[PDB]
DNA sequence: CGTTAGGCATTAAGCTGAACGCACAAAGGAACAAAATAAACAATACCACCGAAACAAAGAATTAGAATAGTATAACGCTAACAAACATAAATTAG
DNA sequence: CTAATTTATGTTTGTTAGCGTTATACTATTCTAATTCTTTGTTTCGGTGGTATTGTTTATTTTGTTCCTTTGTGCGTTCAGCTTAATGCCTAACG
């Protein structure tokens, strides 16, 4: 009905078994009980910065979208380049 | 050891008589702040207490250069 | 009477085809709306592009593993393998994130 | 008869344009013209060692494409190109294969 | 009629088709490539900027460009790579 | 009858009676601010070129300046140096 | 009677400095006249922030010179500051002090 | 005799140099250090003494980095010490191995 | 109890004391004898490093000596910025 | 898209006098440092355990994929008009 | 303590926002397909606490060992003003 909304708890998305692949593509044998809250919360303060980077990246551009360029140049200014995209 | 010192300039001569002097008046002096004080006494003596000590210097560059007449300083590692 | 494996036994396998396998672990619709939850807050009605939010997949999955390598080195460290959320700050707090 | 400047060089890669990105990337007011022939070199060689080390991990996985597993593959396996992209990440590269010998059992 | 992409695809296939005759190539590790190619490029030509700067010239030669390849590339590469470049000046300046 | 070295010395000082008339300063703190001052200045200058290069822009006015602050300065550092300098432009153009 | 540019701005930095090292600094090839203004403007208030924290310090020391161990405890102590200065290090600072809480006897 | 308490020393000497700001390196090996090592890249290279004091101020900056780090890598461990392998596990986390 | 001298050893100057002084800066409240050799080897491959890049940045300015700034201009590109020393 | 033939104006190699930087003469305890030692407390070896994490099967619930239509938006081209580089005369300031 | 370095005025010019248009990928909807997340019941094993041995660090004293701060002199290194060839950038033409 109206295109305007608002989102809420998206960090369980992310879920406890996807979490776990992750883990175990870095080499984790066990992984304790309490690590999922935390690195929900970790990864949540790396897109806050990465994003927040991104947007003033489109925001000085006069745009509205968020193009993957800006999100190459945002992980450039934080130290970690990514391969792929231009 | 068969290694030539540097021959002593004005300055060098003056302090170690007057750290002579000052080691037999005062006890119980540490020797850096003896030669502060004795850099601060050098320059603060005019240039007309000092003709001695630096034709003494002379004095004794004239005779290295009668003593060593080929010498050239060569620095090693 | 079923058969049945023991803990770690099934998670080196696990290990290793998770490491020869190249994909992404985590799928890209809860992606896409947790990354359009957290840009609201510094500018709302924004579009993100399919390439940006795979972007930022790839990154986030790349940050996450070597951050993971990062904290079994910390736990294997200490003479553990049950990794811990001290490990994960500790391996933070060294690399100079906070 | 002329011939172009990057086979006068004898190269692949383009002299003319890697000294127009070194005139409007804006790094001088002047560019030298040995500048973009050495970088054509350097970068020339480069990719000349990566793909080498891709197309050995390709025929040595008895595949005959380069996808970026391979990239990630030659790169991390190697110790002086592991230097030059220590901080690089690789889309849809996966990691290393090694695992802790203290996770293995006996 | 599109504006083209000024990219470095058709010339890391050139160098792939030196190197490796039979294996072929994807497009989005084509991508890659042309992705290193310029991040490559910008850490030489940024390290030959400041090092301009920090002995005032104004101009960028192969000597800069010579001492930013000897402080970025470590290990053999960078001998390597400095013999392929003396080789391509010597080779452009002799014809 | 040497030539002067050219850094932000007297600057610093004015700034510091500004602020605090009744404290001194060394000289080692001085060289310290002097290389502070010419620390930052290259920070939020390379951000801005390259932000300049990134929007195809030949020109870097006052945006890229702000974009390059907000971009540094976490915290509420950068809204303050925002408003400063916003202050900054304001003064100088009501001039 | 013409007013110099640092004070148009009502500022202590010279415009007309950071306005050529701008230029000079190979950045790009035009300048905008409000960019140094606002460079001058975010220095200013960035040594302000260090010099009334460094003044601070001082003056709880009970001394009257900034020492560059004024300047290091008060970046090191600061939290905003600390990640613009995470990096660098500071001639003939120290650390700040501050000990493990384990270590510390009962 | 009235020996003092294993640390209590260490201790006070904790506080006496995170207090001062000295440099803590003698100057003239580390100059022999340093002229020692740099023949080795190129021979007949003199140093200003401004140079070898910033590598003596930068040498002790980035140890005492690393020891802060391996002093956490070593609390987190349940030891008090500093065994060798913590500054190991201080240079890989880091990335300079 | 009588001295001993040990030809060249650069490494070797940078004494048992004064690595203990470095640890305490640091906040640590024991250190184990094993720790002087490998902190020693940490600052020579350090050293290595640093002065690898000083000498090719003097050498691409054909200068016989190493100024502070070529330190400044080494230790910068790894990270670690040095205040002080003029920029 | 890429290369090539002639000006010209900027720029690095060449050169020399001059100014900088560093080592070193004596001194002579001070401050440091190596070495030997008592022992005290920290690292560590081993053992129990218990609750916490892995494993499994089922279903649910979620994502994937696809066709499609609207649709905000972004990326193309003209155009003005505006803002910044440049040539040339004060001034204050500052090392 | 007076050269020099910022500031102001008018001119050219070249950059950029405004405008129009349109394409184009983005967002939403509704279906099936599949696949995978979450629940619940085993089960087994590693983190953690507690104690004992040991091994090695610390703090100290003794005895070498060096250092440190002072000015003048010698010598090698760098640097700046002036000469001068090298060269790269611009334009016109060509492919």
């Amino acid at each position: 009905k109206r295109h305007r909304k608002v989102l809420r708890d998206n960090i369980q998305g992310i879920t406890k078994p996807a979490i776990r692949r992750l883990a175990r593509r870095g080499g984790v044998k066990r992984i304790s009980g309490l690590i999922y809250e935390e690195t929900r919360g970790v990864l949540k303060v790396f897109l806050e910065n990465v994003i927040r980077d991104a947007v003033t990246y489109t925001e000085h551009a006069k745009r509205k979208t968020v193009t993957a360029m800006d999100v190459v140049y945002a992980l450039k200014r934080q130290g970690r380049t990514l391969y792929g995209f231009g | 050891s068969g290694h030539i010192k540097r021959p002593m300039n004005a300055f060098m001569v003056w302090s170690k008589i007057e750290r002579r002097k000052i080691m037999e008046q005062s006890p119980d002096m540490h020797n850096a702040e003896i030669s502060k004080r004795l850099g601060k006494r050098w320059k603060m003596l005019k240039d007309s207490e000092k003709i001695p000590f630096i034709r003494e210097a002379e004095r004794l560059r004239l005779k290295h250069m009668a003593d060593y007449p080929d010498y050239k300083y060569r620095p090693r590692k | 009477k079923p058969h049945r494996y023991r803990p770690g036994t099934v998670a080196l396998r696990e290990i290793r085809r998770y490491q020869k396998s190249t994909e992404l672990l985590i799928r890209k619709l809860p992606f896409q709306r947790l990354v359009r939850e957290i840009a609201q807050d510094f500018k709302t009605d924004l579009r993100f592009q399919s390439s940006a939010v795979m972007a930022l997949q790839e990154a986030s999955e790349a940050y996450l593993v070597g951050l993971f390598e990062d904290t079994n080195l910390a736990a294997i460290h200490a003479k553990r393998v049950t990794i811990m959320p001290k490990d994960i700050q500790l391996a933070r707090r060294i690399r100079g994130e906070r | 008869k002329a011939k172009t400047r990057s086979s006068r060089a004898g190269l692949q890669f383009p002299v003319g344009r890697v000294h127009r990105l070194l005139r409007k990337g804006n790094y001088s007011e002047r560019v030298g013209a040995g500048a973009p022939v050495y970088l054509a070199a350097v970068l020339e060689y480069l990719t000349a060692e990566i793909l080498e080390l891709a197309g050995n991990a390709a025929r040595d996985n008895k595949k005959t494409r380069i996808i970026p597993r391979h990239l990630q593959l030659a790169i991390r396996n190697d110790e002086e190109l592991n230097k030059l992209l220590g901080r690089v990440t690789i889309a849809q590269g996966g990691v290393l294969p090694n695992i802790q010998a203290v996770l293995l059992p006996k | 009629k599109r504006s083209r992409k000024e990219s470095y695809s058709v010339y890391v296939y050139k160098v792939l088709k030196q190197v490796h005759p039979d294996t072929g190539i994807s497009s989005k590790a084509m991508g890659i490539m042309n992705s290193f190619v310029n991040d490559i490029f910008e850490r030489i030509a940024g390290e030959a900027s400041r090092l301009a700067h920090y002995n005032k010239r104004s101009t960028i030669t192969s000597r800069e460009i010579q001492t930013a390849v000897r402080l970025l590339l470590p290990g053999e590469l960078a001998k390597h790579a400095v013999s392929e470049g003396t080789k391509a000046v010597t080779k452009y300046t002799s014809a």
